[PDB]
């Protein structure tokens, strides 16, 4: 007569786009909506029982969350887990979840492992994945005639879920899996002046099509120091894989968009250096049912949360929490309907797998392997003001690259340089 | 030194 | 009045040198010794409890391990931890115990990360590190002019515990730690064919000092290509780092050692090719305490374990088990005889840490860091028999290379080949 849904997530530390000060009110928000479906699961009354993934210090652990993970199935037996975000904390979890036979949603878990649910069954990624970065990578070398070489470079802080390594484990694997091209990687500290010369040196070397996962001040700096060893988009491109727009402000309000200003009196520089770059993020959902939610989103964190929910693309997270959340719902009711029970996740999670669904999000399709396909937008400087707009967007269902306001890709030279130079590299 | 890639997901068995 | 003692081990698999069927005899000679020792927990009555870190295939898994170590922690609430040793079953333990403020022994875990007790506190390796490895290796080189360029080759079995990688980790990061040499590593895959024209081309190219981790079967074809593709001794050193002895047989009988002869009529090339081999392992203790334990362990394994105890190097796993098991005990009534209880782990662990100790293995030193320091024997080709023996031990507590037996290492050039050739490698 009642659901136990354990949830694995950051329930003291907000800095997560899967905090549960943001992802609790998306979750109230879907358990609103069901209890007033008569259709979605009918005289059920869906309880929760939370576990913070975070450890003593605050962060997510790859310790905190199993043991967290093992209080909430020997004390309630719930049917389903949500959470956890973090990888290094939800890659325990799922082996557990998975040994259980329990479904696990989650909207983080993007890392190229999750994706082998040979070994993390019943796991259903509503969020983000990073191989289908690769996807839209692919799709972008394709439609701009690069098939040889490239360079990627990204750093992480030591300690933390590494994010830029498994958006660039995502990338490379899911981009040399079907193209076979020559994919050059190196990593580095932002923190560390002693590498800042490595990367200038590799850059001249090692590709011209180049791909950065950074923050938006080594991405910048990066940036400079480039203009200023004279490389420019005549002969490079620089990709910021910033898929949570970090480098930007919301697409609410703060009208225009500039990351190269930064009020040092360098910005006079910086603007010309970001003429060689464009910034690849993740797409804002168009449907005004987002708008509505992000409304009820942060009047309800406000509320029972004490949480003030800034707008950005971190907040469909959340928002593929609540939609993730409905689409366990249904597929139990449909479940019930044919005579099967709350606790059948193989037939639960086959009928989320392979489906496409209409949420807050929008148009969201999980694919066969149980990954909500990934939508980016690609934002390009406007060489009239400086301002970046999304120049390009990448469905990710349909991988298909179309043009945004009828606006161009900017090219110094009038079209892509090539990603390998004339007479080689030397 | 090594770009590991696809090798499991834990700080015990990567790098 | 009882001590409980949580094991987490293959219970059913006796593939592993931690295996229940090995390591259970062991451990229970150790608590036979302790009722009949007055001065060792005097009235105690030590309980046992079991947890298989295998899962369902039989294999130690990240998975079943630690779900394995949580149930026994709530069920029995256990002042200590016995296993595991497979790394990625001892990992996860790990961090649950170090968070339960609860001691582990183990004499497997051998990898590098493990060393890092800040995460694995009360965490007690008495057996072999691979960090260990190291220290033999920069030995071997201070002692023998090799201060430039080495290289590696390890190759895994796809799915198992990954024994050579961790092997080369622990080696490769305690030789640079030490030498600050360039150290070239390279993995491959036994079963495929495409690799090893790579290898071929990778060993004249990026080293003459050689170190391969390896199947024995491996190791002599590439000694076999080598010879084929005229690399001696002249120029090239081999070393098999074969830890357990795979590719000899026991020290107690089968004289001689022969590792080159495989009876398929190629033996004969295989001789001379393995002039130019020499095989790291570990050091079979002299004191004639093991060769008792031995015997008594085999007794033991064959009437309560219906299991068959082959002579070999494999067996000094579960004697460290035995060891440190006594060097736990001394340091609990250490601990109770100053005021202490049991569960005083950061007392009893310390105790343990930094100190000498005589047990069935001889001498063994607990690290300041926790782990038991490993003694090395290097053994080669007499070139007159073409049997290999142990021509140098190296003592881990003292890093003292010392000759066997006054036996010479041969080398066909009278002197070890230097680690770089003459007009560079090209
Ligand atoms: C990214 O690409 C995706 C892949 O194509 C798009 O998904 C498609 O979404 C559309 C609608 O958004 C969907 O269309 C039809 O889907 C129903 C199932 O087949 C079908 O029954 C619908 O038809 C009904 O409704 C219309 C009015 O809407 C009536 O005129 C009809 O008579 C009927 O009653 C509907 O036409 C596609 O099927 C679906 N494609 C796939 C392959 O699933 C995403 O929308 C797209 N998103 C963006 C932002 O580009
Ligand atoms: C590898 O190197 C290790 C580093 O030295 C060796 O450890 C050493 O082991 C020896 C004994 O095996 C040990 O010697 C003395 O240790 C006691 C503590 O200091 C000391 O009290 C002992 O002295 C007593 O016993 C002797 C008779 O044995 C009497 O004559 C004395 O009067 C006294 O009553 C003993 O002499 C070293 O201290 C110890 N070194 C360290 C640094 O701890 C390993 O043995 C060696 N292993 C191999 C296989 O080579
Ligand atoms: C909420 O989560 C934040 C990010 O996950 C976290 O910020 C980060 O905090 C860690 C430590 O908590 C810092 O890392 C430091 O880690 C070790 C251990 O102390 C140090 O030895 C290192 O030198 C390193 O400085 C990160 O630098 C830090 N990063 C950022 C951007 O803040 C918050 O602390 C968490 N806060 C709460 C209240 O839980
Ligand atoms: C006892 O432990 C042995 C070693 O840990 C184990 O041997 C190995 O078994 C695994 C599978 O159990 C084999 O690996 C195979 O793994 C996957 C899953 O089936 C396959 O898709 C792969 O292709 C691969 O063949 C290893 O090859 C095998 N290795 C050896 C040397 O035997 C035993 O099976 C365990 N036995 C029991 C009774 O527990
Ligand atoms: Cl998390
Ligand atoms: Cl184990």
């Amino acid at each position: 007569s009642d659901l136990t849904v354990a949830v694995v997530l950051p329930l003291t530390n907000t800095s997560y786009p899967w905090s549960w000060a943001r992802v609790g009110p998306a979750v109230e928000l879907a358990l609103a909506r069901v209890k007033a479906r008569p259709d979605l699961l009918p005289g059920w009354t869906v309880r929760m029982v939370l576990g913070s993934s975070e450890n003593a210090a605050g962060v997510c652990s790859d310790t905190a969350a199993p043991l967290a993970a093992v209080d909430l199935k020997w004390e309630h037996s719930p049917a389903v887990f949500l959470g956890p975000g973090c990888v290094y904390s939800a890659a325990p979890v799922g082996r557990f979840t998975a040994h259980w036979r329990v479904p696990l949603l989650t909207a983080g878990a993007p890392a190229l492992g999750i994706g082998v649910k040979d070994e993390y069954a019943l796991t259903t990624r509503t969020g983000p994945s990073h191989v289908k970065l690769g996807d839209f990578v692919t799709a972008l070398h394709r439609r701009l005639g690069w098939e040889h070489q490239a360079l990627v470079l990204y750093a992480d802080r030591l300690g933390d879920d590494r994010p830029c390594f498994f958006i660039v484990e995502g990338l490379y694997m899911r981009v040399r899996e079907r193209l076979n091209i020559t994919v050059n990687h190196q990593e580095f500290v932002e923190g560390d002046p002693d590498h800042y010369p490595k990367l200038l040196r590799a850059v001249r070397r090692k590709g011209r099509v180049i791909y950065i996962c950074s923050s938006p001040d080594a991405f910048r700096n990066l940036m400079l120091l480039a203009l200023n060893a004279g490389l420019t988009g005549e002969d490079y491109v620089f990709f910021h894989l910033d898929v949570f727009g970090q480098s930007l402000k919301s697409a609410q309000g703060l009208v225009p968009q500039k990351p190269w200003e930064r009020g040092d009196g360098q910005d006079r520089s910086a603007r010309q250096a970001f003429q060689a770059a464009k910034i690849i993020t993740y797409k804002e959902p168009d449907n005004p049912e987002y708008l509505e939610f992000l409304k009820q989103l942060k009047l309800l964190a406000d509320k029972k949360f004490n949480f003030t929910v800034e707008d950005g693309l971190k907040n469909i997270i959340p928002a593929s929490f609540h939609d993730g959340l409905l689409l366990y719902v249904q597929a139990v009711t449909e479940t019930l309907a044919q005579g099967g029970t709350v606790t059948d996740g193989e037939n639960i999670t086959q009928r989320m797998w392979n489906r496409s669904f209409q949420g807050v999000t929008g148009y969201l399709k999980i694919d066969r392997n149980g990954d909500r396909d990934t939508d980016f937008s690609l934002w390009d400087m406007d060489p009239e003001t400086g301002a970046f707009r999304v120049v390009l967007n990448y469905n990710g269902t349909s991988q298909e690259l179309m043009a945004v306001s009828e606006h161009k890709l900017y090219w110094p030279l009038g079209y892509p340089p090539p990603d390998v130079p004339k007479c080689g590299f030397d | 030194r090594s770009s590991c890639f696809g090798g499991r997901i834990d700080r015990i068995g990567a790098c």
